[PDB]
Order: structure tokens, then sequence, then C-alpha cells
């Protein structure tokens, strides 16, 4: 765990125990001409490529590989179902580049094998802005694995992030590496209750038997809060200034423009609800006022472990925010935590709500932010999976990750990870 | 991350 790591041994990372005193870069400063203007050196047969998304054919090499090879065996019938819907959304972040969406391709056979994208984000790290890119969706193809490949791609995508100017980036990973800077878990609240045991993506307790699963998982088919509109571009000026005066209270965050606030939380217009991707939420009062805000985005999984079914709707939690304790000095407060306590799970309730309206089967959460106020209440389930969160060549003190030395929620001081990933 | 994860 300490000492089996080849190329994260050689890479600008804190490395595991550190006592960091003074936050801040890790290697000495660099700037682009002294960064060779030329990509990485690849297998013999193998050859690079970017990924337009506005290409069709290229944008469905990516998922059609993703859907294949994302699972890493532990099969329950489940393979990802990337939708070019998703990553529409996901990788036309303002400031995105074809060279960022990175893919590697047998030189002849001209199939895709490798994956890894970068898109621009600034950062928040404990008051400092720190100019950054998010990586994600990194894949290789099931018979590539184990041949040390991906430490090429994260070289490479380094090199040209690195060429425009960028020397930082916040990357999660479940296997632990040299340096999280922080962790924590994934809660899983059960909507389709029947249809999941079905899937076996949920357990049945023997003395709580099928018939009360469902009776305690049940939920309203409308939601309950007054004035839950949803998300509008006129509500933007608005919920920025929210959703900013919010989320101040975190020590990690991405520093949204009005952009990329925007792009992120109104999606595609006219879109299916059977493939809409991100729902946005907000809580107008006769005022005019919007006090509320709520978003999760859906990621479903393909099926195969099922004769009745071959899909299963999944939705993530992704940000929110809310003026509960905004009368409070102090957000630990006794009081202050009232507030802002009861409101999220009333919020969170109704976003269970239009999630399985939705058709979502199952809400994911992450005791990351507050969600752990209200994850256990509304009754999210935890699960196998943690999350840990990677500032790549930046040297930063631990931040709380809503988990308590046991993996039990800390309902106490919660989290300060204030971003979410895809 | 990965994401959907497990429980028994
Ligand atoms: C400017 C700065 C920009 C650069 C930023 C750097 C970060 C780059 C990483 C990006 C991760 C973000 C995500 O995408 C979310 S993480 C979710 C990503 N997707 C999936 O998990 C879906 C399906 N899974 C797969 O396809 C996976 O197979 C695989 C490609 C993730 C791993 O491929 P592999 O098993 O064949 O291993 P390998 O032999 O090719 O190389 C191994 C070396 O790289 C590190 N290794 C293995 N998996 C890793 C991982 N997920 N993250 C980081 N390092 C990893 C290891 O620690 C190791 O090195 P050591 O010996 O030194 O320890
Ligand atoms: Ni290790
Ligand atoms: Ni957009």
């Amino acid at each position: 765990a300490m000492k089996d790591h080849k190329f994260w041994r050689t890479q600008p990372v804190k490395d595991f125990d550190e006592k960091v005193v003074e936050e801040g870069p890790i290697d000495k400063p660099k700037t682009p001409e002294d960064i060779s203007d030329k990509p990485l050196p690849l297998l013999s047969s193998f050859e690079w490529c970017s990924i337009d998304v506005d290409n069709k054919k290229q944008l469905e090499d990516v998922f059609v590989l993703l859907n294949e090879n994302y699972v890493e065996d532990r099969d329950a019938g489940f393979r990802f179902n990337y939708t070019k819907e998703f990553f529409n959304w996901a990788l036309k972040s303002p400031g995105w580049k074809k060279d960022w969406h990175i893919g590697v391709r047998v030189k002849e056979t001209q199939k895709l094998v490798a994956f890894i994208s970068a898109i621009p984000v600034t950062l928040g790290v404990r008051g400092k802005q720190v100019p950054s890119v998010e990586i994600n969706f990194l894949c290789v193809h099931k018979q590539l694995r184990s041949k040390r490949l991906t430490p090429v791609l994260i070289k490479e995508i380094t090199r040209r992030v690195n060429k425009c100017d960028i020397w930082h980036a916040l990357y999660t990973a479940g296997i632990v590496l040299p340096a999280p800077v922080s962790t924590c878990r994934y809660t899983h609240r059960p909507l389709n209750w029947k249809k999941l045991y079905e899937v076996d993506f949920t357990g049945l307790p023997d003395g709580h038997t099928e018939e009360d699963m469902i009776a305690e998982n049940a939920l309203p088919a409308k939601t309950k809060t007054a004035g839950l509109r949803k998300l509008k571009k006129e509500d933007i000026d608005q919920v920025f200034e929210l959703f900013k005066r919010y989320q101040s209270r975190f020590e990690l965050i991405q520093i949204f423009t009005k952009e990329e606030f925007e792009h992120n939380f109104i999606g595609e217009e006219s879109l299916p609800l059977d493939k809409q991707v991100i729902f946005s939420y907000v809580v107008e009062q006769p005022d005019g006022k919007i006090t509320d805000f709520f978003s999760f985005y859906s990621l479903p999984f393909t099926i195969l472990n099922n004769t009745k079914y071959k899909d299963l709707g999944i939705g993530y939690l992704y940000y929110y925010a809310t003026d509960a304790d905004f009368q409070f000095k102090d957000r630990f407060d006794p009081k202050a935590t009232k507030a802002l306590k009861t409101r999220l799970c009333e919020l969170i309730y109704d976003a269970c709500i239009l999630a399985k309206n939705a058709n979502m089967d199952v809400f994911n959460a992450l005791t990351s932010q507050d969600n752990t106020l209200f994850l256990d209440d509304l009754k999210f389930g935890p699960g196998d999976g943690f999350l840990n969160f990677y500032l790549f060549n930046y040297r930063a003190k631990p931040i709380t990750g809503g988990l308590n030395p046991d993996n039990s929620n800390d309902i106490k001081r919660r989290s300060n990870v204030g971003v979410v990933m895809l | 991350g990965l994401y959907a994860s497990k429980l028994a």
C-alpha cells in the first residue's frame, strides 16, 4: 500500500502520511515552452488520437469501450451505460478541447483501446485559487490491462495540459494511491426496491422480509416543499450567488463561472426523460426569492443478470445549496445545524421523489458536503465503495471526508469536500 | 469515479 507504487513514486504528489505545514504547488515552477511540444512515445503498434465530442463516430467509440470495459469482472449483471447525451453533457464544459479527450487506437484496426479525459476548472483549496483540470473517464480494454499503459496516459494527458500552462488537477479514485486529500463513502437509497433485490443490487434481511422492505423504502409520488419549481436560465444570476454563498463553507471546491454553472445544471432542451441527464431544481418564494437548489444526474447500467430486465436506473446526488443557516455566524453551531439539517432532509426527500418519478431505482450520495446530516434518516444505505480525492502537483492538509474512523458517517463534523465528481 | 457500489 505504501511502497508498491512504481509510477506515482516519481510524480508531483503528496506522500503517504506527509505532515503538510504549508500548502502549495509541488514541483518547482515551469513554463509551457520547457515542455515537450510532442506527445509521449506509444507502443509500436498503437497510436494517439483526440476525441471530438461533436463527432458522432468518435464519441460513439468512447462509450462503447466504456460500456464494455468499465466494469471490472465482479458481475451482478452490470455494464455501465454511458450515452451520447451523458458525454455531450460531461465533455463539453466551457473550455473543453478535443485534444484533452485522449484515446489510443490500434494503428491498423483503428479500434479505440484506451481513454482518459481532462476539462479545465478553477479550484478552491482552503481559499487559494488554483487553475486546474479535472480528470475522469480513464479506461483501458480488458485485454490490455496489467500491462502498465495507464501511467503513459497519465503522462500524456499531463503533457498536453502542461503545454497549456495548467499545472494541477483533481482526480478521484477508489483504490488507495499516494496522497488522498480526503475519503468519502457511497450510500445508496432504494426507490424501485423489489427491482434491486431482483437484479441483486440490494440484499434482503431475513427478519425484515421483502414485504417490509418495499414498505419502508416507500415514497410519495409528488414532492412536498413550497415553491419547488425547477431550474431555468432566468434563475441563474440568483441561484449562482446562493450556490456561491453556500459552497464557501468548504475547503475543496470548484470555483464555477456563471457559464460552467449554467452548463452544469441546465442540460440539453427537448430530450426525452428516457434520455435526460441533469436534473436541477430550485425553490422560489412569493417574494420572488430562490432559497433552495439541488441537483442530481443520471447514469444507468445495462443488465444481464435478470430475465425481466435489461436496464437499471441510477441517480447521483450532485450539487445543492440552501440559506437555512445564513443567519448563523458559525456553521457547526448546535442550532445552525438544526436548520440546515431539516431543510436538507426536506429537499433531499423531494429529490428522491423526483428521482424515482424520473425512473431512477436507487439514489446514490457520498458522505461529502453535509450529505451526512440526512444520509441516515432519509435512509441511505452505506455501500462497498469509497472515493479518494487527489490533487496532482498540490500539497494540501487533509480535508474531512464525512467518515468516522470505523467508516460510519460523522453527523458531527460532516465533510469539507465541496466538489462532487461525475 | 466508478460508482453504483454494493452492500450486504
Ligand atoms: Ni499501495
Ligand atoms: Ni453547455
